[PDB]
């Protein structure tokens, strides 16, 4: 309603990169109140001395917790399947990401996973 | 007995008061009010016991 | 008994016009039944403050799916007191005479006589003594049902003709209209010769009346579905 | 009448029909009070309003998968008892009338493209 | 003993005695709790089964 | 006592086609009540009439193994008969016979001989019809005897059908729209068989016209209750 | 107008998630004058700064006190069975809750339980 | 119907957890009008998001006030003795408990104790 | 009928019989109030209902 | 029933790598509300520069807290015997792990151990 912050839609598409089979795009639901976090600029900076800075190349990062869908195996969330993700917030913004790769897999219990997606670039759609 | 979870006066007077004291020959009289009449409820020979509802 | 409430013909609609309507109310019938239907014009004639309905209703039976019958019907004649004999084999034009089983179902047998079926498509109808009129009985050749009418004169000359009752019909005079509550009653009789799965359409034209004697006409339809076991 | 155009719509409509048919059968027996509308204490029973509530709840779960959105739920799903509609002379307990509004889930279709090239 | 026989208990509230001439009045005041049961407990409106359906 | 309710014909247990269900054990004679109250009460009139019509049809019969037999003896005189030419005993099998005491004679006594022979002594001073039910190696049949009052003879009654409805035991209550009738099951009815009874009841309006109604019930002859 | 507030009918259907047995729908009686309390919006809000708000996902709750029926075991009210509850007020309102689950059971004495039911969504009928 | 709520009989059996000597079963008397409380389900629930729930294992508890019997030491009520308790109400219900353990002892005065028994499972016998 | 088919079933039945016996042994030398069950304070007593309760408890445990 | 996040059965089979004796499959019980946690993907990932990732080989991990069964020695849980574990959740999922090995044992008190099991691969069953 032009104010309320939060996530509204989450779409995920799995492609297992051995058999080359695609699943989705399947929707998902947030497991708690926390929201996904982002980092779009693929150029991290490092503080030199006297006002300068070293500009190196890095990755577009994204941190996303979701409830595991009981028709997709857990391995596809643990990093054995390339993911294509899309998040849409209430305020109209959308963040799309293609050819993602789950890095640094974290131990999960089977119903709520936290994926650390790394991709070359994330796209916005700044609400009109 | 009627009223599985309760005991109406007559049942009180005949099942709790009667098998008690044998000096009242079962004269456990169920009345409407205990003071409904003092000129009539004082004719039954002594001793005797009345049983009556005060207020529900 | 069927009870229908008519449309009001005023502004908005009624009864599932949500996504339109089959346009006809539905009437499930079983071959042989004679039921009663009531239609309440209270929704349409009450706002028309006047003298309610009148006894000027008219009906129309039209078949949208008939599946014409296999066994044809027949007509017989005889004098009073004299026994009638008849055949039942020339009424079934067939591609084969495989195992034709002439059968007279007792549920729709004669009304004022008795019938003794022969061995091969013959029958003897003994009309009741001291009786003259029309009498029918429904035969079943190999499942296919037909009727045989043996109307009996009192040996004067003859009765002219029975009208060979249709599969679905509305009796001539059994209808009524109550101007006090705006309800029309009429009876619906379906012959045992109706084929399961057929669909007929009965249209009703009912006229009301204002306080001065003029007319307000209204027209409705109903789809009669002949289903066995119902 | 766009609704009954795709074969998909027809198959999904048959699916909803058989699903509701195999679902309603838990209202057999039951006992449905319809005069005092006050089920006692300790007797398995239901009231027409309760039945309508149940039906609505049901139709509010299969939405998106079988139905689509149910614009005005207050009107698309109606359950009228025999006595309700018929002025009470020809009324008989046991008969009910349910009417819903099937809306096939909207699918994708043509996507008109108007790419217009230019330089710089 | 009666309470043990049927599971019905009463509350004691007060005891008053008072005499008059050659009679002594011994007055107990008991109070009994219970729940009243709906008795109507009649037959049901119908018996469900077969409904109807128009998923136009 | 079976108790059924009729549909009031509003298009409002279909089973297979329409017809209802009635279990039945061989030998019993039960009663059924059907309430037309739902169908005839809205049609305010003079209730039902005593013009019911019943019809029995078998959709599963299991044709009988043993056969029946008649008899036309006289009054007071003893009767002799055989029970060997009834069972065709196709495959070589013991012809062990038996006369069940539950379904014995009604006004006499039989004497089952050693080989399918029986001697029927009718009750003295008695003229009429009598039946009994034999069981030739598990399969049950009936033998009917007509004792004649020594004048000339006595007519031939019809061999009772497995499932039947008695001739005159039906009734109608126009004040409550209830039809009462009786269901009789022959002891010769083979378990597993299924018959169909169809009824055509006529109600009447205040002017003397008619309203027809047709229904069925499927009678399942089941053993052990 | 606003016909007098109060409950008229409480229907509960028990389903054991071990033997898959079903019991009900059995009616119950209110033990006191307290009424069952409801919450339909499945999204809680949290107060951010300057009029904003963080809209996250949550449940639909229900608070219902009822006298135990002496045929259903007490454990079925302390959260050993899936419940399907239905309430109807006097003004016509009827609220349905399906496949709910008793959360955080409280001690009960054996004749009056207070169930804290949690479910995905509750439906309201809004009398005509 | 539902005959008057209230307790009729309370049986307790003490077994010292050191010498394994058994005392009882002895009866007891309620000190006031309050009644014992119960919780039978050995699985508490926790409110997750979006209608879900986490079903973990827990203990069946029972809170019961009694008048100290002047032949049993007070230590046997304070949690120095394994107890087996049984309660029977007027309406016919009975609640049995075996191998109980008095947990969280509360300071008493020597004539009225309130024991918080915890056991693996409490068994009912819903009246006829 | 397949209850006592396997010998193991029989041996188990024996093991349960002896255990049930040693269990029931506790129900010795105590009262059994069976008319006005109101077991008095400070007496080692029981009534049929409490017995049935304890039996069902033991059974449901050994399941 | 559906929507219940929790464990229902835990089967463990011990095999001594010294005497080749087998024990089990014995059932176990959860000691608290924590659930066993899983990781199926046997390939860890590392964040390189510009969207790439270094996919190397790794193991399938499992974290399982259970109450020690008073018949199996404690050593069998501290990494002195090969274990075969098999879990089932309430929603139907069942995870099997064969010939695992307890890595990096932690101190225990004798009644509740926390096994960090490592294995070649874990299979999921994905309830229908």
């Amino acid at each position: 309603c032009n104010k309320q912050n939060g996530v509204k839609n989450i779409l995920i598409t799995f492609t297992d990169c051995d058999t080359q089979e695609v699943i989705g795009p399947i929707s998902h639901e947030q497991p708690d109140d926390t929201l996904p976090t982002y980092k779009n600029c693929a150029w991290t900076n490092t503080a030199l001395t006297n006002g300068y800075v070293q500009r190196s190349a890095s990755n577009a990062t994204m941190t996303l917790p979701v409830v595991r869908d009981l028709r997709v195996p857990l391995a596809f969330y643990q990093g054995c399947a390339q993911v294509d993700v899309q998040v849409e917030k209430f305020d109209g913004t959308v963040m799309t990401l293609t050819e993602g790769a789950v890095v640094e897999p974290e131990e999960s219990d089977g119903r709520s996973v936290t994926m650390n997606i790394v991709a070359s670039e994330i796209d916005e759609l700044l609400p009109p | 007995l009627t009223y599985g979870n309760r005991v109406t006066l007559p049942e009180f007077a005949k099942y709790i008061v009667a098998p008690a004291f044998h000096e009242i020959e079962g004269r456990a009289i169920p009345v409407t009010g205990v003071d409904d009449d003092a000129s009539g409820t004082q004719a039954t020979k002594l001793p005797f016991v009345l049983v009556g509802l005060r207020q529900g | 008994m069927y009870f229908f409430s008519v449309d009001p013909r005023n502004g908005a609609s009624k009864s599932g016009d949500v996504c339109g309507s089959c346009c006809c109310e539905s009437i499930s019938a079983r071959p042989g039944e004679v039921n009663g239907v009531m239609v309440s014009y209270a929704a349409w004639s009450a706002p028309l403050r006047g003298h309610g309905l009148t006894n000027k209703t008219t009906f129309e039976i039209d078949g949208v799916s008939v599946t014409p019958p296999k066994v044809s019907n027949a007509f017989g004649r005889t004098k009073v007191g004299v026994v009638f004999e008849g055949t039942l084999s020339d009424l079934f034009p067939n591609p084969e005479g495989e195992q034709v089983e002439y059968e007279i179902s007792e549920l729709n047998g004669p009304s004022n006589g008795v019938v003794e079926l022969g061995a091969n498509g013959a029958f003897t109808y003994t009309p009741g003594a001291l009786f003259t009129g029309v009498d029918r009985f429904w035969f079943s050749i190999n499942g296919n049902i037909g009727e045989y009418v043996i109307s009996v004169d009192p040996t004067t000359s003859e009765l002219p003709q029975p009208p060979f009752t249709t599969p679905v019909y509305v009796p001539a005079a059994r209808r009524s209209v109550d101007p006090r509550t705006h309800v029309l009653k009429f009876v619906l009789g379906v012959s045992p010769a109706a084929i399961p799965g057929d669909v007929y359409r009965l249209t009703v034209r009912q006229v009301a009346i204002d306080c001065d004697g003029n007319e307000f006409v209204h027209i409705s339809c109903y789809d009669i579905s002949i289903g066995s076991c119902g | 009448n766009a609704t009954f155009r795709d074969a998909s719509s027809r198959r999904l409509a048959a699916a909803t029909g058989v699903a509701l048919a195999e679902f309603l059968q838990q209202f057999n027996g039951l006992a449905v009070f319809t005069k005092n509308t006050n089920i006692r204490t300790g007797i398995i029973g239901t009231n027409p309003r309760l039945m309508l509530g149940k039906i609505r709840k049901w139709a509010q779960d299969n939405v998106g998968t079988l139905f689509s959105e149910f614009d005005n739920i207050n009107e698309d799903i109606q359950l009228l008892t025999d006595f309700e509609v018929q002025p009470k002379c020809v009324g008989q307990p046991g008969i009910f009338h349910l009417n819903m509004r099937y809306r096939p889930p909207v699918r994708g279709a043509r996507i008109n493209v108007n790419m217009a090239p230019a330089l710089f | 003993e009666f309470s043990g026989e049927h599971g019905i208990t009463f509350e004691f509230v007060s005891l008053d005695i008072s005499t008059e001439g050659d009679v002594v009045y011994i007055e107990f005041r008991f109070r009994q709790n219970y729940e009243w049961c709906e008795t109507v407990r009649e037959a049901d409106t119908t018996i469900e089964a077969g409904r109807f359906s128009i998923n136009l």
